[PDB]
């Protein structure tokens, strides 16, 4: 995966 | 109230709208947006 | 906030969003922050690969971060649902401002940004989803009255 996708995921995770 | 937008080219909207948020970006006075609140 | 980079070319289309971010810094930074995420999305879908591209990203990823550190209690930021909710209610009043200028007959450059914006956080909103029936028809007329209000005012012709 990439990292830069996954820090936009993870800002974007519904928690 | 009925928001009908007529026939346009859009690429040429699309040039002007780019071209009107230039004017936008050249102007340090964003005051619309208070007076857009403020509105009754 | 730390400065960003040069815009890339390929990311033209989301400069006028990423100027309506910086608007919004103080004025409301829920607005600010879904400026920010809208650009930040749009750009990885066109390019996150070009060296430039992805250096621009990674920082705007940065301000992203420290903005939702910053508001973290804020629940139109922990929740996605509510930051929609905000914008929606903010572009429609910011659009109504407009429509009641132009159908009252005032034309100047106040109402003409408001149609602008308007139309630049309708785009915003679609980082949540699907446009509403109204969103689809106040930004294309957002986008019209704008652009033709500016020609009229700037040839002497009457709207």
């Amino acid at each position: 995966q990439d990292e830069l996708s996954q820090r936009l995921a993870r800002l974007r995770d519904q928690v | 109230r009925s928001y009908g937008t007529p026939e346009l080219d859009e690429d040429d909207l699309e040039a002007e709208l780019d071209a009107l948020g230039d004017e936008l970006l050249a102007d340090e006075d964003s005051s619309y947006l208070d007076e857009a609140a403020s509105a009754p | 906030l730390a400065p960003l980079p040069p815009l890339p070319a390929q990311f033209k289309s989301i400069q006028h969003h990423l100027r309506t971010a910086q608007e919004h810094d103080k004025r409301d930074p829920v607005v600010a922050y879904y400026c920010r995420l809208y650009a930040m999305q749009t750009g990885m879908k066109i390019d996150s690969k070009t060296p430039e591209c992805r250096k621009f990203l990674s920082k705007l990823m940065d301000q992203l971060e420290a903005l939702k550190k910053q508001l973290g209690d804020n629940e139109a930021i922990t929740q996605e649902i509510v930051g929609c909710a905000h914008l929606e209610n903010y572009a429609l009043k910011m659009f109504l401002y407009a429509d009641n200028e132009d159908r009252a007959g005032r034309f100047h450059k106040n109402m003409i940004k408001s149609f602008y914006t308007a139309s630049l956080l309708i785009d915003v909103i679609t980082v949540f989803g699907e446009l509403t029936d109204e969103n689809v028809k106040h930004r294309k007329y957002a986008r019209w009255k704008a652009t033709y209000i500016h020609n009229c005012l700037k040839n002497g012709e009457t709207p």
